[PDB]
């Protein structure tokens, strides 16, 4: 039985119960109320008494839109309009301060089991309550939930309850009465009311009829508790699909187009500079040159919306975090499934489960015909695109005596599609298939989690179990055997994902995927926007992309430390994920006996430290962490430097 | 001939599985032996 | 970890900061505008002995409460991490910088126009 | 005090030996032979082989499938092995010396000695 | 101003055959000694030589320097003790025993007998690690006092006088024997005294002056509790004491609580677990059923740290509570279950904690 | 069809052998 | 340079003193049979990259 007493294993789900749970949830949703208010105050233009307000902050740039969508912000550029607004804001970071207190301690007494209050003298009981009094009696009957089956219908009802709540809050205090047109803000209180009645009649007839559908999940909280990540996850992939879509509609334009028009003061961002000799005085600058002279010695420089392009920056800033967030997800919904998988197949619960979730994967005859498809049809694709790409590049180069003409301009989603994209392009053809065979690719490493937890059909064939989940290899036996369990396969598909995860973030930003190199200064890399007729100039090639895009990163003192942060931790993983753990380990020994030896021979007294190394799969998970850590610390900077894509295509230099 | 005879000492075994990859394929006489984490020496061989 | 283990570290850095400062009245170099000679080196160690000192100071705390951190901190970690966090912002305001751009006169520019204008003229 | 890796074997710290056969005479003595781990030699031990024990000049072991070890070995080996491939697993019993007895086998938490340890 | 108690532990074993580690344990408590004279304070020395291996003697000291509400106590003690056979044990030793400004010496020839109730193989083959185990003990008591002051006088004579008046002597001096609540203890640990037998009260003169002698025999029983008799042959490793074993410890006691300081090398720490495994020796039942006699007073919070140290190339099979952290070769418990353990066994649980390596 | 299938590991296999 | 020279300095000594047994190793009772064995398995942490050809690509990289 391998150990579990490591510290990022403490809140695992077998050392909670169900009501811990419960508190576990609301000693958070009450710190997230905490942060929340403080995304409010920070968005302070100007303050109330008058003194000038906070300058422009990531963290609040991707929510001034739907407070300005709310009614809390405003765009008006006069300050009368602009003081009035930070009142609003103060008071829904003191509100969400209020109720964010309320959450932490009804989280603190359901995380002790002590459920009593002090007004009613009376301590209510998890396993059965009457649900908010009579209201809950009428609808359950008089009782509570007793299984997360029966849960369904309660939470069901539970979420029916807070949209209602959310529609009365947008009508009574926001002032959006619910009109039934989908043009308008209006229509978020109507749907708030049509939603509300769709959750409480379907909470109702889950209450009546609990489901009987993978009937298992029910006896693990780990086996419901991933189920429910891998559908979390698309979901996230959902909304960051669907707010790309919509953000940049006509109707959206009153609150993410607006933002072009504005000027924003980023913290880090270009400031007016000073001379090495500069004495600056209260009154008056003396016997120093100060560069601009139109704003105070050390005060960040204005940005032009417009030039930066900040309707589509915001876009891409949210639409990609609940993408990054919706793959991690469904990664962990898998690795925390497969966690569960390799419990019952070790006490043998496994034979005898006869849901069609478990019972439909049974034998390993399908398990290799279905990963033998995922497999196959990843060669497939993987392949017909990136010879796509690369004859690209080739063409454009004029390698081995061929033209731009020789090239996949001609290709380009099929009628049928067209409506997918504004500008239909081979840029759009590629990148569809990117992300097809980007998700291929890591399905592998996900449909190992769900089939090989604990036996393959070559370790069936090799006499070897799989004892763990976190076991990096068996030795050097059979030529090696490293990255076979389940939480190395997680790696695997974190690792894997960083290509369709990096297809997004470029697609996105308005580059071109169909050719490594476009744009260059060569033989036909700009006789792309020609050649194809698009309608839009895509700001670089795949390659070509890191230069130009660095032009705006190299001129922030800031998106510079990122760039050079997000380095330092990215190679640092090379140390814990190369084949060198017995090397660390001998090293560390000299390391300890050397301090050991300066120490007595420099000091009477003789201090030895013992010098720690990590394990190996305690290695790869500190060297996935500083991998994609660092591979995303950075690729904020691709879309946190600007938009740069322009509706001005480039004629061939000839 | 069976004349010599071969042993793993178990407490010294480190489950390298060395020795396991010169035993002839059709003579499957060293094997694996599990009990706890790899990582601990959870893993023996044995003739 | 007592007595010379720290007297150690204090003399170490205390002969690093005298021996860049030393090294400097040799080294031959001119000084910048308005600076003392004997302040530029100073200031340098300084400097860079923060930046090891922060370093090595991080990489034990860190390695202190990884061993150390329960079912105990389920409240208190959380906590603790929003209070660096408000902390911090109010430096940005109360610190770093005393409120939002404005101009010599006093007036503000929030619109690309308005901008646009103030960059022709 | 000790050699070093490059003398002789360097996994070993100490010298290693290897009682191979228990064989009694006609009175029933114990005729113990110890080879050591390069095995090309044959001793007894002698009080002057024994006083490198005493120093931990040398190291004394028993193989747990010596035909004649006596004690039923495997059933006790098999039992522990249940507890926390299983058949042929094999040990090395670190054989000490007992000033009272001379050498015995801590096997189990129970003292035993080479004649009543052995058949 | 909470009921909280820190505590760290420390063994270090060495490989081969040897059964020899090396225990250091200190502990702070917050909470009040369960003694009605406080401060009580003590220091404890125990140091066995091997003063003949070849017969089996060695030479066991021990003294107890403790100060109880201001009254300086002493007791000395110097014995050889040696294995007879299976069940019997032969000491011979010297002590003396002084409180303020009083002080006797005494001589004792002694021999205990440990015998088991039942031996059967059944036993030992289906129960590889067992813990109870029913027997008794026979103490032979030859002790000898020289009477060189008036208050030693006195004592001697009431004695004779209440034997010789009292029928009831036998019985009623286990009352006496075992002062304060220590007679309670008895019933608590499972452990039966029976009633003391005087072979002979004698006085014999000796160079110095008239010397008190006394021969008395007693027995008692353990249900399989005590660890005397259920452990005879596991705490006295004598054959096992190639070099001289020492333990030493010591405690602070008054109102505010107790601060305890142990530490010491000897035998046995270690012992063979089958299949070639080795194992901490089993925890002692008689101390935790005795302490959580005084332990159950006060509500408190754990804040203890066992550190282990194994020799090189020796790794842990298993243990249950799992060790917080592995820093290779040192392994170390904390928090969580251990925490769980302690609170358990401080206030007077026996519940196991296995480490196999 | 395990002999056959190990006879290939067997064939690229860590220990020592003769290489290009 | 100086300290680009005593980091690949270090796998060059590793080479020179512990082709066939290191302290550690030595503690370990473990013998380095070989120039290219990659690792000795899971065991102790596990122990990759040990043998000094796997030293020598530590000293190229
Ligand atoms: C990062 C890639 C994987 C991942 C890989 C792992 C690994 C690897 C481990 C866990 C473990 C845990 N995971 Mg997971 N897990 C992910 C996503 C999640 C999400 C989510 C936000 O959707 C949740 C709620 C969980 C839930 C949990 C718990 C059941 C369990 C113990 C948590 C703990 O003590 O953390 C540490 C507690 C803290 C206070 C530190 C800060 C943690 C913050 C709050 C984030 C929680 C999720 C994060 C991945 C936890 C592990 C951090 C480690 C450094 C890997 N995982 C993604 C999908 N998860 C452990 C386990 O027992 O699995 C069976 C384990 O070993
Ligand atoms: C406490 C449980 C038992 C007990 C357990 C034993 C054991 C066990 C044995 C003796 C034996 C003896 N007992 Mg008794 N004995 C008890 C009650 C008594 C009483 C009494 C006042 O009622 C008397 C007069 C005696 C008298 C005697 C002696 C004749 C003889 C040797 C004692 C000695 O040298 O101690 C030395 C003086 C001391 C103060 C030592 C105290 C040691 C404490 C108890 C434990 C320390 C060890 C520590 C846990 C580990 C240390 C390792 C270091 C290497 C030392 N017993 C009770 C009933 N007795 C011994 C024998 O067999 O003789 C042939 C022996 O082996
Ligand atoms: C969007 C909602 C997400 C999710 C988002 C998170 C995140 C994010 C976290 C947890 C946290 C936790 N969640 Mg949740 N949680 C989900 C659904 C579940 C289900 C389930 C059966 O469906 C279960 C049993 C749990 C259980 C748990 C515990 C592992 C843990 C409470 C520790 C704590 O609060 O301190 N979650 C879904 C999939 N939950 C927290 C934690 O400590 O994770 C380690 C945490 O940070
Ligand atoms: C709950 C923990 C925190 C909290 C954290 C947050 C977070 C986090 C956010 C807000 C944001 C908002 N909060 Mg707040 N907020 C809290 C308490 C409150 C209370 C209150 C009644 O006390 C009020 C009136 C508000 C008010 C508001 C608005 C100013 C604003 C927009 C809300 C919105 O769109 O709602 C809409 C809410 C609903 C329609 C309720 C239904 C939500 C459903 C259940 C989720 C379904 C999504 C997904 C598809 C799930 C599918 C799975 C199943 C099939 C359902 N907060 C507490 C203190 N607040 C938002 C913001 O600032 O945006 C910029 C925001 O993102
Ligand atoms: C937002 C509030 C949080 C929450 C925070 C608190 C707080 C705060 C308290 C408790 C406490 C109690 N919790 Mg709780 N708890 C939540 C969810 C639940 C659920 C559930 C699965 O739905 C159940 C069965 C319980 C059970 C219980 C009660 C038995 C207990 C009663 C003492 C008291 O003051 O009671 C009054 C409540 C009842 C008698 C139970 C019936 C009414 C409902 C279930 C109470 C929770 C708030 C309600 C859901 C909020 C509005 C939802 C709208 C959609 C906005 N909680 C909700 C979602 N819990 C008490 C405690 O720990 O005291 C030390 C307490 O004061
Ligand atoms: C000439 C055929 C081209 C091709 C040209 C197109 C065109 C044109 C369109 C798509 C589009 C799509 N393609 Mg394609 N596609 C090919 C192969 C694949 C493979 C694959 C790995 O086999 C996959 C998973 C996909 C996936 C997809 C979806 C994203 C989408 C679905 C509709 C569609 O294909 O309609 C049309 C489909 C066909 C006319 C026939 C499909 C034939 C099948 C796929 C067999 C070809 C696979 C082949 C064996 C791979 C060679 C591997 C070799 C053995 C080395 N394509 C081959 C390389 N694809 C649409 C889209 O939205 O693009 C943005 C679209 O308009
Ligand atoms: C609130 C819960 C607290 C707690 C509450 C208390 C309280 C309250 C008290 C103690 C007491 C003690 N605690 Mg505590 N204690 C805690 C945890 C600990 C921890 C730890 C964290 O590991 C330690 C090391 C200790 C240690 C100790 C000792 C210093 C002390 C008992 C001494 C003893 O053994 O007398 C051994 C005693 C004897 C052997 C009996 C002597 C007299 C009898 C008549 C002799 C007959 C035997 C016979 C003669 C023997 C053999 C003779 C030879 C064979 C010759 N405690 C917990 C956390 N503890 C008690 C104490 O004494 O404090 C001063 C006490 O009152
Ligand atoms: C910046 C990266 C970096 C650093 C600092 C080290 C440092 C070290 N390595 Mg490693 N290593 C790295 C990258 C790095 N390596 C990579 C990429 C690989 C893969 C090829 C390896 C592979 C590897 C092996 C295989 C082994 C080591 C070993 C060692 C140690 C022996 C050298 C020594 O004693 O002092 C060298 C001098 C110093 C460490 C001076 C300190 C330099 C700076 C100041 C360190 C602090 C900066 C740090 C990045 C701060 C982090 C900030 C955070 C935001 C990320 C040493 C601690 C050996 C060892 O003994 O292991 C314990 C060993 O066997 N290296
Ligand atoms: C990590 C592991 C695997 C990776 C996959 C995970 C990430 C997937 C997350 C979806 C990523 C989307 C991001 C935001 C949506 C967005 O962009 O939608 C708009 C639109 C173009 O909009 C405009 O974009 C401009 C930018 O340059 C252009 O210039 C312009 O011409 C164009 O009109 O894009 C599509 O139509 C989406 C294409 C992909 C088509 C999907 C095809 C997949 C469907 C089939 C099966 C796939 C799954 C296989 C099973 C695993
Ligand atoms: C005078 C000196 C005498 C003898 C020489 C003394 C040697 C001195 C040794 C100093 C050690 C060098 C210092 C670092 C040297 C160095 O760089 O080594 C990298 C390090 C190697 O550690 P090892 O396990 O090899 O052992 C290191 C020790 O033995 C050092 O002696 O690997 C990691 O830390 C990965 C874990 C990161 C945790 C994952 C976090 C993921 C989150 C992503 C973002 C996080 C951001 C920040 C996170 C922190
Ligand atoms: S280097 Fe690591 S992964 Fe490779 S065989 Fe050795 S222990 Fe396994
Ligand atoms: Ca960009």
């Amino acid at each position: 039985e391998t150990r579990s007493t490591k510290w990022y294993q403490i809140f695992d789900t077998e050392k909670l119960d169900d009501e811990q749970v419960v508190g576990g949830h609301l000693a958070l949703l009450g710190v997230l109320g905490f942060i929340m208010g403080i995304y409010y105050i920070s968005g302070i233009q100007v303050f109330p008494w008058g003194a000038p307000g906070f300058h422009d902050n990531w963290f609040y740039l991707t929510i001034k839109p739907r407070m300005v969508s709310l009614g809390i912000d405003t765009y008006s550029t006069k300050t009368a309009d602009l003081e009035a607004a930070g009142a609003r804001l103060l008071g829904w970071a003191a509100f969400h301060f209020l109720v964010g207190s309320v959450l932490i301690f009804g989280g603190w007494r359901h995380w002790t089991h002590n459920l009593t209050n002090p007004f009613t003298g009376r301590c209510g009981n998890f396993r059965d309550f009457r649900f908010l009094g009579k209201f809950g009696d009428v609808v359950f009957n008089g009782t509570s939930a007793k299984s997360y089956k029966e849960a369904l219908g309660p939470h069901a009802v539970y979420m029916s309850l807070l949209f209602l709540g959310w529609g009365i809050v947008m009508w009574a205090i926001l002032g959006f009465a619910p009109i039934p047109d989908f043009q308008t803000i209006n229509s978020e209180t109507f749907m708030s009311f049509v939603f509300a009645v769709i959750f409480f009649a379907l909470g109702i007839y889950w209450w009546n009829n609990p489901p009987n559908a993978a009937i298992h999940l029910n006896d693990d909280m780990k086996a419901a508790f991933s189920v429910h990540l891998t559908a979390i996850g698309y979901i996230n992939i959902a909304l960051g699909c669907i707010a790309f879509v919509a953000f940049q509609q006509p109707s959206f334009a009153p609150y993410y187009k607006e933002l072009d028009k504005l000027v924003f003061y980023l913290y880090g961002e270009p400031f007016n500079r000073v001379s090495f000799n500069f004495v600056e005085q209260g009154g008056k600058v003396i016997s120093g040159a100060k560069e601009f002279a139109d704003f105070p010695a050390y005060a960040i420089l204005p940005k032009s919306g417009e030039a930066f392009g900040m309707a589509r920056v915001v876009t891409n800033l949210i639409v990609f975090n609940h993408i990054i967030c919706g793959v991690l997800y469904v990664f962990a919904g898998v690795y925390h499934g497969g966690q569960y998988l390799l419990k019952i197949q070790l006490n043998g619960m496994y034979n005898q489960i006869k849901s069609i979730w478990i019972t439909k994967g049974r034998d390993q005859e399908v398990q290799v015909k279905i990963l033998g498809t995922v497999m196959a049809l990843c060669f497939a694709t993987m392949l017909s695109v990136y010879a796509v790409i690369v004859w690209n590049t080739i063409c454009e180069l004029n390698i081995f005596g061929t033209n731009i003409t020789m090239s996949f301009y001609w290709l380009k989603p099929l009628p049928i599609f067209q409506w997918m994209f504004a500008d239909p392009s081979i840029n759009d053809w590629v990148m569809a298939h990117v992300i097809t065979a980007g998700s291929l690719f890591s399905l592998i490493a996900l449909v190992r989690i769900a089939f090989f937890a604990h036996t393959s059909p070559l370790w069936d064939d090799l006499g070897l179990k799989k004892n763990s989940y976190s076991f990096p290899c068996l030795g050097p036996v059979y030529g090696g055997t490293c990255g076979v369990s389940i939480q190395d396969q997680l790696w695997f598909a974190m690792l894997w994902g960083i290509k369709g995860l990096s297809a997004v973030c470029w697609y996105i930003d308005g580059a071109w995927i169909a050719s490594m190199m476009y744009g260059v200064p060569a033989a036909d890399a700009k006789a792309w926007d020609s050649i194809a007729h698009l309608h839009h100039h895509y700001t670089s090639g795949i390659f070509y992309y890191f230069w130009t895009e660095t032009v705006t990163i190299f001129s922030s003192s800031h998106l510079s430390t990122i760039l050079m942060i997000g380095h330092l931790v990215w190679f640092i993983s090379f140390a814990v994920w190369f084949e060198d753990r017995g090397s660390r380990l001998e090293g560390a020994d000299i390391q300890t006996r050397t301090i050991r030896w300066l120490g007595k021979k420099f000091l009477n007294r003789d201090v030895n430290f013992r010098f720690p190394v990590l394990t190996i799969s305690d290695s790869k998970l500190a060297g996935t962490f500083l991998y994609f850590g660092g591979t995303f610390m950075l690729v904020f900077l691709f879309l946190a430097n600007g938009f740069y894509q322009t509706n001005s295509p480039l004629p061939p230099p000839v | 001939k069976a004349k010599k005879h071969y042993f793993i000492i178990e407490n010294l075994c480190v489950g390298c599985g060395l020795c396991l990859d010169k035993c002839p394929p059709k003579v499957n006489a060293i094997g694996y032996k599990f009990y706890g984490d790899v990582q601990e020496g959870g893993f023996r061989c044995y003739i | 970890s007592n007595g010379k283990l720290i007297a150690l570290a204090v003399g170490g850095a205390v002969l690093m900061g005298a021996l860049f400062f030393s090294v400097s009245f040799l080294t031959g170099y001119i000084p910048a505008p308005n600076h003392s000679a004997i302040l530029t080196p100073l200031r340098s160690f300084m400097g860079w002995f923060l930046l090891i000192f922060c370093a090595s100071i991080i990489i034990m705390g860190l390695g202190k409460m990884s061993s150390a951190i329960s079912d105990k901190w389920f409240l208190s970690f959380p906590l603790s991490i929003f209070v660096i966090v408000m902390v911090m912002f109010l430096s940005l305001r109360v610190y770093w910088e005393k409120g939002r751009t404005t101009t010599v006169d006093g007036k503000y520019i929030r619109t690309t126009a308005e901008l646009k204008e103030f960059l022709n003229k | 005090a000790v050699s070093g890796p490059w003398s002789g074997n360097a996994v070993h710290k100490a010298e290693k030996y290897f009682i191979t056969s228990a064989k009694r005479d006609r009175d029933g003595k114990l005729q113990i032979e110890l080879v050591p781990a390069s095995g090309r030699r044959k001793l007894s031990p002698t009080p002057e082989m024994i006083r490198r024990l005493i120093d931990g000049e040398i190291e004394i072991y028993i193989l747990t499938t010596q035909p004649d070890i006596a004690i039923d070995m495997n059933k006790e080996i098999i039992d522990m092995e249940n507890r926390y491939g299983v058949k042929w697993t094999m040990r090395e019993i670190p054989v000490f010396y007992h000033e009272g007895k001379g050498l015995c086998v801590e096997l189990h938490n129970k003292i035993y000695t080479l004649d009543q340890f052995f058949k | 101003d909470v009921t909280t108690a820190h505590s760290d532990y420390e063994i270090v074993l060495e490989g081969g055959s040897s059964s020899w580690g090396k225990v250091k344990a200190r502990a702070k408590v917050n909470a009040p000694p369960a003694s009605p004279l406080l401060p009580a304070d003590c220091d404890v020395k125990l140091n066995v030589k091997p003063l003949d291996p070849a017969k089996g003697f060695v030479r066991i000291s021990a003294v107890f320097e403790s100060i109880v509400d201001s009254t300086k106590n002493k007791l000395t003690i110097e014995a050889d003790i040696a294995n007879e056979t299976k069940e019997r044990r032969i000491s011979v030793g010297e002590g003396m025993v002084s409180v303020g400004d009083f002080s006797h010496t005494f001589s004792f020839e002694g021999s205990v007998v440990n015998l088991f109730y039942y031996r059967s193989d059944a036993v030992r083959r289906n129960v590889p690690n067992p813990i109870y185990m029913q027997g008794r003990q026979f103490h032979d008591i030859l002790m000898k006092v020289p009477l060189d002051n008036n208050d030693l006088i006195d004592t001697w004579e009431g004695t004779v006088k209440a034997i010789g008046s009292t029928g009831a002597f036998n019985d009623w001096i286990r009352d006496f024997w075992f002062i304060g609540p220590a007679f309670t203890a008895l019933n608590e640990g499972g452990q039966r005294i029976s009633r003391i037998e005087v072979n002979g009260l004698n006085t014999e003169s000796g160079p110095k002056g008239p010397v008190g002698v006394s021969r008395w025999r007693f027995s008692h029983g353990g249900s399989g509790m005590v660890d005397s008799i259920s452990r005879w042959a596991e705490l006295f490793p004598s054959d096992k004491l190639n070099r001289p074993a020492q333990v030493e410890a010591g405690f602070r006691s008054d109102s505010q609580g107790i601060e305890v300081k142990v530490d010491g090398e000897f035998p046995g720490v270690s012992v063979d677990a089958g299949g070639g495994l080795r194992r901490i020796l089993n925890h002692p039942l008689i101390p935790l059923v005795h302490h959580g006699m005084v332990g159950k007073f006060n509500n408190f919070n754990v804040d203890a740290q066992l550190k282990v140290v194994l020799p090189k190339g020796y790794k842990i099979r298993y243990a249950a509570p799992q060790y917080r952290s592995q820093n290779l070769e040192e392994y170390r418990w904390s928090g969580g279950a251990y925490a769980r353990w302690v609170e358990h066994v401080c206030k007077g649980g026996v519940g196991q904690f296995e480490i196999l390596y | 069809d395990a002999a056959k299938m190990r006879r290939f590991l067997f064939q690229r296999t860590e220990t020592r052998s003769t290489k290009w």
